[PDB]
Order: structure tokens, then C-alpha cells, then sequence
């Protein structure tokens, strides 16, 4: 709203009792312009705030330490984190455990040898149409079930769903030898 | 002024656009005539008495 | 009526859409105004009739385009303008010009708004609604099971400044 | 985890369509499009924060057509196929919360997308469990899901499979307690509430100062031109302008102070999404009192509602 | 965890004991009532 | 101005008032006296010079 941009033309054209108010326009106006740039700044320092401290979190947490959290470390089961700098900030490499390929089962909560309900102590139990077998949720590896790879409790009767299977028991074959 | 992708252009500052989509400019649909409306003009002076 | 023009009533000025309406106001209340103060009826001071100030259409004037080095084929997109006061679809963001509607939902790449995305394919630029990724009926039973039996180490990049 | 997406005017808003004030306002620099880059910069962050949340998986998992789930009624949680399919929770989510340049944007996830999300979720979390988060969705019985998210807590499996039915009748009573609280009490989507009223609020207020002086002679461009002369008349349009201008810094410095609010409640709405619903987190009291469980999506108007499972 | 709960009352920080000041100040509007809704909106975030 | 209940009506600007605490306005202790203490009037200055 000022005569013009350039304080020293305001000074140069008008008398000193009104290039005051020229200058004036010009005060606010450019104050308002520093009032605005600091107050998107201290804004985008609030943004920068937030990403610097999940960036902290995603290093100590991921890098410095393994995470059970969900999709904190890229996509899938995180393993391990190598960070690599960049201009003002930081990029993750977050190696993570994705199972590709896959195959169906037939499983059950439990098995019964003698009346007793066995139940997956570490794994679950599979069936591949013929035998069954217990592996891990989260990889496919037949392992026969054993009593020490089970959990006895209970009876065959309350648990809903369960089936039958012979449990190898490591003192039958060594007693009798 | 040519076509909409050159606005693009001249809005971004840069010859290539990328894929997306960039506000140019505002539609504004401009008054046509202006409508002066006003009471019937009653109680008239007796100007003419 | 139904005509974006200026206005000059009895004490109130502005500029709008003039149309009639189903409002009723008072014997004595002349003119309308909304929860903001803002002028959104009137009452006509010649003929005793209620017409209500719509604004005129107004807007963002969007341009939906390929990458340049793809085409330079483009679509144009007046936001909240109806296609009657701007081959064109009408969408629920506004007037999309240049795009032809598609029925076959694709991944959205051009995010236009209110679920309508576009891209450029098969060449001219495509209206379709936004497809929210592959159906995928997961077969669930009280007995069947899904075991992984092979895996891939993947290495996402998460980009944080 | 979203607001109202609005996009001001900063020249029709501050110019009621004077060229007079148009010509003056140009005088003040950028200031006008500033204001337009920021409320266009919250517009599209708004949309990312919808997309970090409710977009996390790229397939639309679906349930099986026999609700047969180990005697957990999921009736009230998964969409309705007859009704914009959404559950009977979230019908009472969506029905439990309430001109001059003022440019109020849609969002780019409509409603009825937002709630196919949480029904992907919804049926990966029953059908998948939490394998579908880190990579192929594998089906599991939801029966043997839960027996390893007792493990998760310390729980042995065999506490489950011996009181299938008891977890059973608990899960059905506590959904319907949550029906029967959000019918009853009004205030329990008080959250979202606030932030729509805070923004129409704002709006409001912002087209309230349209009537103020700020030291003008009237509100109004047009008797300011009527009443002086085009080198008066400059002097007291330039007092609405500078006066409307810090109106619109004044509101665009609240919107991102209140976007600053709803992108760090929606990076928590997104760190709970994507690891409380995804999977199990043995965070403690994150997914709210009790050892978590698991926590099935709800969707609500421009948020977000988890119904965390805790033992 | 807390800040420091601050409400300064808009009218008496610009216009203080002033009625000629005062209706001035109802000439910008809410500028004066904005201020106090944020501040003691503040005071309630504090206790939260 | 009748009593609190209405006070926070028109600071709410709601006809149905909430469960809570709600600041309507700002306690000012008027001025009791009009006290205008000025140095001992002695001498008058010379206008008449």
C-alpha cells in the first residue's frame, strides 16, 4: 500500500512527517511477512519435530534393537535395520521376514494318544492328508510330534474340535532297547 | 493461455509436469446484469397538486 | 432467476445466484441471513416472494495430466461446478472434462477426490472409481491352515527427514 | 484422522468481487497465495493421513460366506450386505456425531471406501490373523488365533481350548455392551465431536469477521465505494483488507496448528492400525487397560474407532 | 507434561479499564475473543 | 446479564447448557472514589502579563 517497495525512494519524494507513514505500510507489512515465515517455520518445526523423534525411535527401536511391532520396520517381520544418511535426514533399509510362498494344511487344536489332550507347545499342529505332523506359524518344516514338543492338560472331551494321533513317546523305543 | 497442460507449466515453474494432478487456476462465473429491485413507489408528493 | 447476477435490493447489495425456494418468511422480515451473518435469502421488495441467494459457481480450476513424457493429452476439472455452467462426466468434486468414464474399477493413480481417480491408458485419460486393491476371499475354515513354506528377505525404504 | 477439507479463497474471501480491493490487495504480495498454498498443503495431508491409516493393505480381503468362527459372533462388527455396507457399530458411529470463497473440498477415500478398508482389515484379523500385515495373507482358524495371542500374554493355549465357550459368550456380551453404550450415551464419540466443531467453529468465525470494521467506516466494500471517493475510498478498504488478511493467517495459523494435532493423532491412529489391529503388540496399556488381544477397525466420520480385545 | 496455565483476558491486555478503548477493539471482532477461546483452551490441555 | 446460567448461554451461544466450567467474563473492581490529588495551590501563574 506504500508509495513504494524502496525505503530510499519513500525518504528521496516525501518530507520526513510523511514518509513516516509510507514507511510505516512498509514496517507492517514486511513484519507481517516475518510473522508469517517464523510461524510456518515454528509449524514445520513441529512437523520436522514429530518425524525427527519417530526417525530417533525408528533407530534406536529397529536399528540399535530387534521389533515385534507390526509394520515399524518396513513390511513384514523386521530382522535387522541398516540406516543410510542423507541431505537432512536419514534413510532405513529395513530387512524384514516376508513369507512368499505358501501351502494348505489341515490342523487341530490338540491330539489325543491316551484319553489326554496334547497340545502345540511351540508350533502348530498340520496334517498333510496322511500323517500329521507340528511345524511353526511362521515357516513349514514337518517335525514328528513328540511329548516334548507338546503340552499335556486336560481331557479329549471339553476341547472343541480336537482329533486323534499317537504322540512318540522317547521312553517307549529306549526302554525297550 | 494455450491449453490447460501449458498452465501447469507456468503455475509449476517447469517445463515437465509429472504425473498428478495441479490446480491452475479459479472458476469464477461473473455477474451478467446488474438487477436493482426497489418497493412499488407509492405515497407519491403532491408535486403535482 | 437461476442466473448468477448482481443485485441491488431495498438495503442489501452482493452479488449471486437469484432463485425462488419452498422458505416462508415473516410479513415484515424483508431479508435473510444464515448462522454466519451471511446474506442466504431474500425477500423480493416488489413481488411478495421468497428467493433465496445461492453463490455463484465458484472453484479450483484443477488440470488432470500424464507425465510429459508420456502425452500431452489432458483433463480439465472445475471443482463443486456442475457441467451445466462451465465425453464429460460429472463428478461428485466437480466437472471432469476431457476424461471418458470407465466402469472397470483400476488403482488409483491420478487421485481427482471423492473416490474418482484417472490415468492414462487404452490413448486418451480415463475416469474410474478407486479400486481399493485385489479381492482376495482368504479361504477360512475350523480346520484349514496356511504354513509358509518358502520366504523372501525384503528390504522396504522408509524415508524419514 | 482427518479434518474438513477447506480450501479458503484468500482473494474472494478478503474481495467480495471488488476490483477496487483486488487491485490493493495485489500491493500486498504473496500473502494471498500463502494462505492458499497452506490451507492446500493441510487438504492434501488430510488425505495422507486416511491413506496411512485405513489404506494399509493392497487387497480387499473378504470374509467367507458361513459365519462360523469357533462361536465368535462378528455380526456386529462386519458390514452389512444389505445396507454403503457397514456394521451395525459403525451405523451408530456415523449416526452418533454431528458462500464467500469458502472452497469446502471432498475427501479423496469417500465413506463407503473407508469402511471396505476396515472390513479388509476386519476379515484379515478373523481370517488371516496377523499374518496378511507382514506379508500373504494365511489363513488360520480364529479358534487357533487366539491361542497364540494368549501365548503373545502368557497365557497357555490349552486355557482357551478348555474355556472356548466362556471366551465365546464374554466376546458376544462385550460387543453388545459397546452397542448398548454408543445408543445410549451421546458423548461417546465426544472425541471426533470436538474436531468437527472446532473446524466449523473456525469456519464460522471466519465468515462472522467478514461483518467486523476492523476500523473501517462499515464491513461492507460496496458502501465504502459508495460513500468516498475512489482516493478515499482506498484508505478504508485497505483497513478490511489488512484486517480480512490477518483474519486468514489467523485461521490457516489454527487449522495447522489443529493439523498438527490430527497428524500426530492420526501417526497414532496409524502406529495402532498398523500394529494393534495388524498384529500383537506386548506394548503395555497401548491398546488401552488389559493385556491386549486383538483390536478389530471401526470407521467413523473423518476418524477412526478400535474396539481393543484385552484379557 | 504440563505448561504453565495463562489466560490473558483479550480486552483488559490491549484495552486496559478503558471504555473508549474497549469499543474500538469490538470493531475487529472475534480477533479478541479467538485469543481467549485458544487460551483457556490451552489451560484445559494442560490438565489433560 | 440476569444470572450465571445465562451468562454462559451467550458465551456458548447454546440455549441447552453443558456439564462443566465455562469462563463467561472477567471480574473488574470498579473505582470507588475519584480521587484527584494535585501540589499546593499557592501562587497563580501571570496570564494577564
Amino acid at each position: 500500500g506504500a508509495i513504494s517497495s524502496v525505503l530510499n525512494d519513500i525518504l528521496s519524494r516525501l518530507d520526513p512527517p510523511e514518509a513516516e507513514v509510507q514507511i510505516d505500510r512498509l514496517i507492517t507489512g514486511r513484519l507481517q511477512s516475518l510473522q508469517t515465515y517464523v510461524t510456518q517455520q515454528l509449524i514445520r518445526a513441529a512437523e520436522i519435530r514429530a518425524s525427527a523423534n519417530l526417525a530417533a525411535t525408528k533407530m534406536s527401536e529397529c536399528v540399535l534393537g530387534q521389533s515385534k511391532r507390526v509394520d515399524f520396520c518396513g513390511k513384514g517381520y523386521h530382522l535387522m535395520s541398516f540406516p543410510q544418511s542423507a541431505p537432512h535426514g536419514v534413510v532405513f533399509l529395513h530387512v524384514t521376514y516376508v513369507p512368499a510362498q505358501e501351502k494348505n494344511f489341515t490342523t487341530a487344536p490338540a491330539i489325543c494318544h491316551d484319553g489326554k489332550a496334547h497340545f502345540p507347545r511351540e508350533g502348530v499342529f498340520v496334517s498333510n492328508g496322511t500323517h500329521w505332523f507340528v511345524t511353526q506359524r511362521n515357516f513349514y518344516e514337518p517335525q514328528i510330534i513328540t511329548t516334548d514338543n507338546t503340552f499335556v492338560s486336560g481331557n479329549c472331551d471339553v476341547v472343541i474340535g480336537i482329533v486323534n494321533n499317537t504322540v512318540y513317546d522317547p521312553l517307549q523305543p529306549e526302554l525297550d532297547s | 493461455a494455450l491449453d490447460p497442460l501449458s498452465e501447469t507449466k507456468c503455475t509449476l515453474k517447469s517445463f515437465t509436469v509429472e504425473k498428478g494432478i495441479y490446480q491452475t487456476s479459479n472458476f469464477r462465473v461473473q455477474p451478467t446484469e446488474s438487477i436493482v429491485r426497489f418497493p412499488n413507489i407509492t405515497n407519491l408528493c403532491p408535486f403535482g397538486e | 432467476k437461476n442466473k448468477c447476477v448482481n443485485f441491488n435490493f431495498n438495503g442489501l447489495t452482493g452479488t449471486g445466484v437469484l432463485t425462488e425456494s419452498n422458505k416462508k418468511f415473516l410479513p415484515f422480515q424483508q431479508f435473510g441471513r444464515d448462522i454466519a451473518d451471511t446474506t442466504d435469502a431474500v425477500r423480493d421488495p416488489q413481488t411478495l416472494e421468497i428467493l433465496d441467494i445461492t453463490p455463484c459457481s465458484f472453484g479450483g480450476v484443477s488440470v488432470i495430466t500424464p507425465g510429459t513424457n508420456t502425452s500431452n493429452q489432458v483433463a480439465v476439472l472445475y471443482q463443486d461446478v456442475n457441467c451445466t455452467e462451465v465425453n464429460v462426466f460429472q463428478t461428485r468434486a466437480g466437472c471432469l472434462i476431457g476424461a471418458e468414464h470407465v466402469n472397470n474399477s483400476y488403482e488409483c493413480d491420478i487421485p481427482i477426490g471423492a473416490g474418482i481417480c484417472a490415468s492414462y491408458q487404452t490413448q486418451s485419460i480415463i475416469a474410474y472409481t478407486m479400486s481399493l486393491g485385489a479381492e482376495n476371499s482368504v479361504a477360512y475354515s475350523n480346520n484349514s491352515i496356511a504354513i509358509p513354506t518358502n520366504f523372501t528377505i525384503s528390504v522396504t525404504t522408509e524415508i524419514l527427514p | 484422522v482427518s479434518m474438513t477439507k477447506t480450501s479458503v479463497d484468500c482473494t474472494m474471501y478478503i474481495c467480495g468481487d471488488s476490483t477496487e480491493c483486488s487491485n490493493l490487495l495485489l500491493q500486498y504480495g504473496s500473502f494471498c497465495t500463502q494462505l492458499n498454498r497452506a490451507l492446500t498443503g493441510i487438504a492434501v495431508e488430510q488425505d495422507k493421513n486416511t491413506q496411512e491409516v485405513f489404506a494399509q493393505v493392497k487387497q480387499i480381503y473378504k470374509t467367507p460366506p458361513i459365519k462360523d468362527f469357533g462361536g465368535f459372533n462378528f455380526s456386529q462388527i462386519l458390514p452389512d450386505p444389505s445396507k454403503s455396507k457397514r456394521s451395525f457399530i459403525e451405523d451408530l458411529l456415523f449416526n452418533k456425531v454431528t458462500f464467500n470463497g469458502l472452497t469446502v473440498l471432498p475427501p479423496l477415500l469417500t465413506d463407503e471406501m473407508i469402511a471396505q478398508y476396515t472390513s479388509a482389515l476386519l476379515a484379515g484379523t478373523i481370517t488371516s490373523g496377523w499374518t496378511f500385515g507382514a506379508g500373504a495373507a494365511l489363513q488360520i482358524p480364529f479358534a487357533m488365533q487366539m491361542a497364540y495371542r494368549f501365548n503373545g500374554i502368557g497365557v497357555t493355549q490349552n486355557v482357551l481350548y478348555e474355556n472356548q465357550k466362556l471366551i465365546a459368550n464374554q466376546f458376544n456380551s462385550a460387543i453388545g455392551k459397546i452397542q448398548d453404550s454408543l445408543s445410549s450415551t451421546a458423548s461417546a464419540l465426544g472425541k471426533l465431536q470436538d474436531v468437527v466443531n472446532q473446524n466449523a467453529q473456525a469456519l464460522n468465525t471466519l465468515v462472522k469477521q467478514l461483518s467486523s470494521n476492523f476500523g473501517a467506516i462499515s464491513s461492507v466494500l460496496n458502501d465504502i465505494l459508495s460513500r468516498l471517493d475512489p482516493p478515499e475510498a482506498e484508505v478504508q478498504i485497505d483497513r478490511l483488507i489488512t484486517g480480512r488478511l490477518q483474519s486468514l493467517q489467523t485461521y490457516v495459523t489454527q487449522q495447522l496448528i489443529r493439523a498438527a494435532e490430527i497428524r500426530a493423532s492420526a501417526n497414532l491412529a496409524a502406529t495402532k492400525m498398523s500394529e494393534c489391529v495388524l498384529g500383537q503388540s506386548k506394548r503395555v496399556d497401548f491398546c488401552g487397560k488389559g493385556y491386549h488381544l486383538m483390536s478389530f477397525p471401526q470407521s467413523a466420520p473423518h476418524g477412526v474407532v478400535f474396539l481393543h480385545v484385552t484379557y
